[PDB]
């Protein structure tokens, strides 16, 4: 089967670089144009280059000239794409992918990479803050309650959350993280509870913060109002 | 350059039913026009090419029309499977430009959303910022009104919304309001309220709390 | 410094004729306007496989900012027997099935 394994993610400050790698197999690398596609907020998902089989014919989307070099190594089958000048709005996922016909100028493709998150962002590596959603009269229906936690303020992605260290599942809904104007991102948790259970069981969000090697455990107090 | 664009941007149908979404050319491309396929985590897979052609392995229920400016995909019988995000790209020449996508999402009745509203907490308000939070939970469809108001001031500008995606049991979603506002602002002032439109409620649904009874 | 190879595509504009030199003249249209780039054209000896034979003569294929909807003519010469004149590289190819008499 044709096999397209990405370099591992990349992060990137505003005016770097980077050099992705794409390393092929399952198919005879040296007779197909190669391509960079990528898909982000700023751009959707958008072709940015092509290389033909031989490199002798190369090819940008327009906000890339003169900052994106594509190229291929064929005696190793790997393709890569040298990004310099790097800007916030080039955060994206950047995917390898294999035109559907031999001796092609990508045209159309029918294998891809896994792709690879590239973040471009000069916010500072941090934890997040995380506050109880308490419940209360302003937020039980019916016997039940809603509670949960506000994950403010962190970077880069991602945030795991889960509630009693994995024993409380259902109901559970933790929304996706909002690039706040800050720079930094920012998520709610929630949970459906039983409200006559607010009096006996204990309710604790664990929030994993995996690119700073961090965790927070906080236990969200039912009010009595 | 060709503008591609897609539409609708987002639609809701079920298993059985017959969906055909629309990508149209700012200029001619001929037939030069593919549709591919994506999961959410997952590289797009290519379906279709040349207008009609189906690439291999793909389900006949999928097919291809049009030509020039507009082209369309049907699938004649939905299945579970199909539920996703679909693109056109021209490639009548090189730039190989995308459409912006329409996702397929899967159509259920309505169902009134559960609201519940949040004060900042205290250690937050010591940190100097004051967040209030509405949540919707398990409703549908997606669309829903909800509206800020400080002492009857109609808030603009402060808040953010986030949506789940639909749920794998209920097909439902959930949303969550933020509003976030310095310390400051947020000691001026008494009454914080979030009203709720959704077809699922027979009128406007509104929770609302004084600062400092809790 | 070379140009990159045209991604549009071509069309025939007249059935191919052979010459007094035994070659032969493909007359073509070209719909992009991504130049200046390079005119790919070649034989092969069929469809499928796409394998090389013969040789293109016209030097200079390049379509030009300019060029529009003005027509090019190439020039091929072919094997003896069977063949097919390709215009172009990728999905868009044309071809056109050429005899070449004699032995």
């Amino acid at each position: 089967e044709v096999q397209l394994v990405q370099s591992g993610r990349g992060l990137v400050r505003p005016g770097g670089s980077l050099r992705l790698s794409c390393a092929a197999s399952g198919f005879t690398f040296s007779n197909y144009a190669m391509s960079w596609v990528r898909q982000g907020p700023g751009m959707g998902l958008e072709w940015v280059s092509t290389i033909t089989a031989d490199s002798d014919s190369k090819y940008y989307v327009d906000s890339v000239k003169g900052r994106f070099t594509i190229s291929r190594d064929n005696s190793k089958d790997t393709l890569f794409l040298h990004m310099t000048s790097l800007r916030a709005e080039d955060t994206a996922v950047y995917y390898c992918a294999k035109d559907r016909l031999s001796r092609g100028v990508g045209e159309l493709y029918d294998s891809w990479g896994q792709g690879t998150l590239v973040t471009v962002s000069s916010a500072s590596f941090k934890g997040p803050s995380v506050f109880p959603l308490a419940p209360s009269s302003k937020s039980t229906s019916g016997g039940t309650a809603a509670l949960g936690c506000l994950v403010k303020d962190y970077f880069p992605e991602p945030v795991t959350v889960s509630w009693n260290s994995g024993a409380l599942t259902s109901g559970v809904h933790t929304f996706p993280a909002v690039l706040q104007s800050s720079g930094l991102y920012s998520l709610s948790s929630v949970v459906t509870v039983p409200s006559s259970s607010l009096g006996t069981q204990t309710y604790i969000c664990n929030v994993n913060h995996k690119p700073s090697n961090t965790k927070v455990d906080k236990k969200v107090e039912p009010k009595s109002c | 350059d060709i503008v591609m664009t897609q539409s609708p941007s987002t639609l809701s149908a079920s298993v059985g039913d017959r969906v055909t979404i629309t990508c149209r050319a700012s200029q001619s491309i001929d037939v030069w026009l593919a549709w591919y396929q994506q999961k959410p985590g997952k590289a797009p897979k290519l379906l279709m090419y040349k207008t009609s052609t189906l690439q291999t392995g793909v389900p006949s229920r999928f097919s291809g029309s049009g030509s020039g400016t507009e082209f369309t995909l049907t699938i004649s019988s939905l299945q579970t499977d199909d539920f996703a995000t679909y693109y056109c790209q021209k490639y009548d020449s090189y730039p190989w430009t995308f459409g912006p996508g329409t996702k397929v999402e899967i159509k259920r009745t309505a169902a009134a959303p559960s609201v519940f509203i949040f004060p900042p907490s205290d250690e937050q308000l010591k940190s100097g910022t004051a967040s209030v939070v509405c949540l919707l939970n398990n409703f549908y469809p997606r669309e829903a009104k909800v509206q800020w108001k400080v002492d009857n001031a109609l808030q603009s500008g402060n808040s953010q919304e986030s949506v789940t995606e639909q749920d794998s049991k209920d097909s439902t979603y959930s949303l969550s309001s933020t509003l976030t506002l310095s310390k400051a602002d947020y000691e001026k002032h008494k009454v914080y309220a979030c009203e709720v439109t959704h077809q699922g409620l027979s009128s406007p649904v509104t929770k609302s709390f004084n600062r400092g009874e809790c | 410094v070379s140009y990159s190879l045209c991604t549009a595509a071509f069309t025939f504009t007249k059935i191919p004729a052979e010459t007094l030199h035994g070659t032969v003249t493909v007359e073509v249209q070209y719909a992009g306007t991504d130049g200046p780039c390079k005119v790919p054209a070649q034989m092969a000896v069929d469809m499928q496989t796409l394998t090389p034979v013969g040789r293109l003569i016209t030097a200079n294929p390049v379509i030009t900012e300019s060029t529009e909807n003005s027509k090019m003519m190439l020039e091929l010469d072919p094997p003896f027997g069977d063949s097919y004149i390709v215009i172009g590289v990728g999905e868009k190819k044309i071809t056109h099935h050429w005899h070449r008499s004699g032995s």
